[PDB]
């Protein structure tokens, strides 16, 4: 699941 | 409009420079100072995203197996899907552009460098069409630059 990973990294940033 | 042109210019310049290692020498269009600061911000912040999450980005690229202007369409659906939980923030936006740069580098290495153009277009469309209202409310690229500004 790509979208979930991108979301996670964007929320930390 | 202008927001679309400015966004495509910034994102295209970043992705092309990331792929080739060549800074484009030509002048920016309107609102050039904001665009130059946005590029400075992408260089600095995008470096932190890509290095903190390099292994995951590699695995994402493997999954997608992007090798054609058409795997980029699959990526566009994924990128729209990021925002489908109703959450928007500048971190998610910088992360999508950073992953775009990671893909642009891969496209160059497999000799599909001209696909960086539709890639930049697809990322731009998510910001200026899908998330237009949020982008405008948050002051566009000036808001992006301010969010990531380096404190004295
Ligand atoms: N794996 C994913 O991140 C992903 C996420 C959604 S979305 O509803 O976040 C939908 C499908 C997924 O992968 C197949
Ligand atoms: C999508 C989860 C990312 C995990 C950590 C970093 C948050 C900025």
């Amino acid at each position: 699941a790509i979208a979930e990973q991108l979301r996670a990294i964007g929320d930390a940033f | 409009d202008e927001l679309y042109r400015q966004s495509l210019e910034i994102i295209s310049r970043y992705l092309r420079e990331q792929a080739t290692g060549a800074k484009d020498t030509k002048p920016m269009g309107r609102s050039g100072a904001t665009s130059r600061k946005a590029l400075e911000t992408l260089r600095r912040v995008g470096d932190g995203v890509q290095r903190n999450h390099e292994t995951a980005f590699q695995g994402m690229l493997r999954k997608l197996d992007i090798k054609n202007e058409d795997d980029v369409k699959s990526l566009s659906r994924v990128m729209i899907h990021v925002f489908s939980d109703g959450v928007t923030n500048w971190g998610r936006i910088v992360t999508l552009i950073s992953f775009g740069a990671f893909v642009a580098k891969h496209l160059k290495t497999i000799n599909q460098e001209s696909c960086i153009e539709p890639l930049a277009e697809s990322i731009t469309d998510v910001l200026v069409r899908t998330k237009r209202d949020w982008l405008v409310k948050q002051r566009g690229w000036d808001g992006f630059v301010e969010f990531f500004h380096v404190e004295d």
